[PDB]
């Protein structure tokens, strides 16, 4: 299977790696129906998106999709550095796809 | 008088409160046991 | 690290929650109101303790000036402690806030504003009849992590938290000047 | 997706940003049938809900109620300033569509 | 909606506020078949429980209990203190309806 | 309903308590196929199991299994405390029926 | 009935039992579709990982396999030290059946 977050994002159309190291800056979580995401952003001015489960999602990606959501919850509680981060980038904001940490 | 001491005080509790919300989070953190809210629902 | 020579022990410091200034139980207590003031806390000295009184606990820059201050207020102790603690942000360098006002300027004291958290203490050496025992005692709660890359506040973000009394000229006075509470000044 | 909890509050009729800036003052928190809530104020007096789940809440909004309730109960214990709050204020006490946390 | 936790209490027959101000002492919990509940007691010698679900729990109280279990156990681990709790007393030990917590 | 953890073991045929007061030594998660417990150990060489769900568990007891998992890695990470243990001796290790902490 | 991971482990073929005794050096999460697993490194450049659920996997370890992800999530950033992994050494990375951690 990949043996790291760059070989499972080249598996993919429409990724890119950001290497972030940082912390998260800001985290905003919303419950209005239709838009239950989360958006986080970086002091360096990118924002990213875990997107709304729809349509472009198969079932096994509905449990990930709060595993990820649960993750950037405390990694942005306890103020973890995020090392990199393989987004769709034809969304806006750009989508998370996988995370990467490491100290 | 008091106000210049009291906002010593003030200010001091202030700038403790918030160190102290940082090391809660830290602490505290470890205690947060996530939840399957699929099958919770 | 800063290190801090101190009578109270390893079990009765991680019940507290760390090194608490004099009269504050518990490190998150906000029930017991404490007096915060840099000034006070600087000036004032207590029997058995380092200084830890108005809301500041003291450390020195060096195990060597730790223990040198230990003695002389803990000397006939059979065992003591002297803790070793990260740097982070509720540490102010006395000397640099208070500046050709700081009291004790020879000591070289970096206070930490409302005590110590048990997770910021990195470990303990013990000290036996006034002699130190060389192996360091490593607190298993230390953050690394979080603590790994902090340091010291700068002083810039202390002159207003000074507590210099409101009529002291430092107020009238760079730096504390362009940083007075309103009231002094 | 929007980009901001502004962005976001604004696609919604009856809603407002509150700008708080601050800690939870109180966390209420009840199991009581038909009051499953959970009730915070702030200091400067305001009190919001998250929302008994009801027949205005569409399915997918179901998991982002509970995960709501989840990252208010451990922003009020690690003391977290919350910044602004996307509320409907058709309802009393207010009741919370979003939320943001900076730093 | 209830704004505060005596106003929500008072909604209920057979339900009485207890103004705890203090942490839990002790926390049980079980697994044995028929007594999955979990029981805390104060200094003061008062003890309470979550009762274990049943006939009297209308469906929205069921992922409610399970709420609830999870504040009792993370408000002991962190030492939190408890303000009000607003209780069943037609129950031996007594069971929680309501927590609250002021910081 | 009991009011202690020793109160709640006596209900039970083949049950017994044991004193830790302690925390726990070592810890061990299986996800294998069959064998998905969880075994912990203390200093004082006990060794203890959650058993892996089967018919000797009533479909009540199968949230409550994995939320006393959940609550044992806690109280492992953060060295935790326990105070007493509620077992099944009628197993190899012997399986957790309750757990109480105190302070 | 195990009492320890080495004796766990034993039961199953293709496994083998290595002693890590380190913390996790870094941590991935994917939610990518068809790659929703989580793979984590160690100093000594020994990687490992949680597999995407498909058909070998049973039932009873859908719940253990999102068990032993919440697990590795916390032991990274508690820097917890962990003793011993079980892992099939017929995937790459190979993957994990069980995990130990003592103190
Ligand atoms: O899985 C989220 C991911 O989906 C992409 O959209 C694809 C999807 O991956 C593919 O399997 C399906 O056949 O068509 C979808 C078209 O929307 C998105 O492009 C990407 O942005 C993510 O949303
Ligand atoms: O979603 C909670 C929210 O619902 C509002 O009602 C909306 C509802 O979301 C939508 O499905 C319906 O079609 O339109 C309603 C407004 O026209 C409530 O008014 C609001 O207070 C919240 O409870
Ligand atoms: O909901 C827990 C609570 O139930 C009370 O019983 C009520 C129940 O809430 C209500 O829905 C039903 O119509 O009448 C019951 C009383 O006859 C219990 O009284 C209380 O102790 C809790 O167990
Ligand atoms: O609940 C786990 C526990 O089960 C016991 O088995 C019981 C079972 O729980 C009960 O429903 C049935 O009526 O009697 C069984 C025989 O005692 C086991 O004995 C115990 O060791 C645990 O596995
Ligand atoms: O359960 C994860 C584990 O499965 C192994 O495959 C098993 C399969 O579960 C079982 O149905 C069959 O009878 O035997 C297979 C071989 O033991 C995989 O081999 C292993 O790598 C894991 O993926």
């Amino acid at each position: 299977a990949p043996q790291t977050i760059t070989e499972l994002c080249s598996e993919y159309r429409n990724t890119q790696i950001y290497t972030i190291n940082d912390k998260i800056l800001s985290y905003t979580e919303s419950m209005a129906g239709k838009r239950e995401m989360v958006i986080i952003t970086f002091k360096s001015g990118e924002t990213f998106q875990v997107e709304v489960p729809g349509s472009q999602h198969i079932d096994s990606q509905k449990k990930a999709i709060e595993r990820m959501k649960d993750t950037l919850r405390i990694t942005y509680l306890t103020e973890t550095k995020i090392d990199k981060l393989c987004v769709w980038n034809n969304k806006t904001p750009n989508s998370i796809a996988a995370i990467s940490m490491k100290n | 008088g008091d106000t210049c001491n009291e906002e010593t005080q003030n200010l001091s509790t202030i700038y403790l409160r918030e160190y102290q919300s940082k090391v809660k989070r830290q602490i505290f953190s470890d205690y947060q046991s996530e939840v399957d809210i699929y099958n919770r629902i | 690290r800063l290190y801090r020579a101190d009578s109270r022990p390893p079990d009765e410091i991680k019940r507290s929650g760390g090194l608490m200034p004099r009269g504050h139980n518990e490190y998150f207590d906000r029930g017991t109101q404490m007096n915060i003031n840099l000034y006070d806390h600087a000036r004032g000295t207590q029997t058995g303790f380092v200084r830890y009184d108005d809301g500041y606990v003291s450390t020195s820059l060096s195990l060597r000036s730790a223990h040198l201050a230990g003695q002389s207020i803990l000397s006939g102790y059979s065992t003591y402690y002297i803790y070793v603690i990260a740097t982070a942000p509720n540490m102010f360098n006395v000397n640099d806030v208070l500046g050709v006002y700081s009291p004790h300027p020879y000591e070289q004291e970096v206070s930490a504003l409302g005590g110590i958290p048990y997770s910021q203490i990195y470990g303990w050496y013990r000290v036996n009849f006034g002699v130190i025992d060389e192996r360091l005692h490593r607190n298993r709660e230390y953050r690394d992590r979080y603590y790994r890359n902090l340091n010291i506040a700068p002083a810039e973000d202390g002159y207003r938290l000074a507590g210099f009394p409101p009529d002291h000229q430092a107020w009238r006075e760079e730096p504390w000047i362009h940083h007075a509470p309103q009231g002094c000044g």
